[PDB]
């Protein structure tokens, strides 16, 4: 997991899933994984896309990936695996 | 080699606090612990200072005048008894989330568990204060 385009999309909603849920065993592991997401996403807004998003954004984990996707899509960057 | 990991007894006030709750965590001296908070936590004791940081996170999930001031992936993280995310430009490196600050520092005396000495904190500005 170097590069967003080594995620499926469905395996990029597993990751985004696993951080909006909390589901992870130590705030220090959950940390890790929002710098991980912001690292493949590159997207200006960091972790604001799943802790503030903009108004009328769609949080839920689908949401966020759909953001990112359109992102990547109109800026120029590689997308997901497939 | 600390003295926030011995045991103690929460103990304090807070404050009354509204919306811009943790808008507040950015300035000054950082945002007071709820007066809300503070009555739930009041005379619990504690084995660590982190333990009482736990305990905070988790009762503001369980208030909805605090909770509701929190998206879904900062409502997860609180039932947990994590620290909720602050805003990106808040965030300074590794350091993410809301932290807490003891105003008169314990170093210097301060008191650990009581909530009138305790304040909620961006990394931004807690590091600022330091
Ligand atoms: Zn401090």
């Amino acid at each position: 997991k170097h590069s967003i385009s080594d995620y499926t999309e469905a395996e990029f909603l597993q990751l985004v899933t696993t951080i909006c849920n909390a589901d992870t065993s130590s705030e220090e592991e959950l940390v890790k994984l929002v710098t991980h997401f912001e690292e493949m996403t590159e997207h200006p807004s960091g972790s604001d896309l799943i802790f503030y998003p903009k108004e009328g954004d769609d949080d839920s984990p689908s949401g966020i990936v759909n953001t990112v996707k359109q992102w990547r899509a109109a800026n120029g960057k590689s997308g997901f695996k497939q | 080699e600390s003295k926030r990991n011995k045991p103690g007894k929460a103990t304090g006030k807070g404050k009354p606090v509204g919306d811009k709750w943790l808008d507040d965590a950015g300035k000054d001296s950082g945002a007071p612990i709820p007066d809300r908070i503070a009555d739930k936590l009041r005379d619990k004791e504690f084995k660590s200072f982190d333990d009482f940081r736990k305990a905070v996170w988790e009762e503001v999930s369980k208030d909805p005048e605090l909770s509701k001031n929190l998206n879904p992936s900062n409502k997860s993280s609180v039932s947990k008894g994590y620290s909720p995310f602050t805003p990106k430009n808040q965030q300074v490196g590794g350091r993410k989330v809301y932290e807490l600050h003891h105003d008169k520092p314990i170093s210097q005396g301060g008191e650990v568990y009581d909530m009138d000495n305790i304040r909620v904190t961006t990394p931004k500005r807690h590091i600022d204060i330091h």
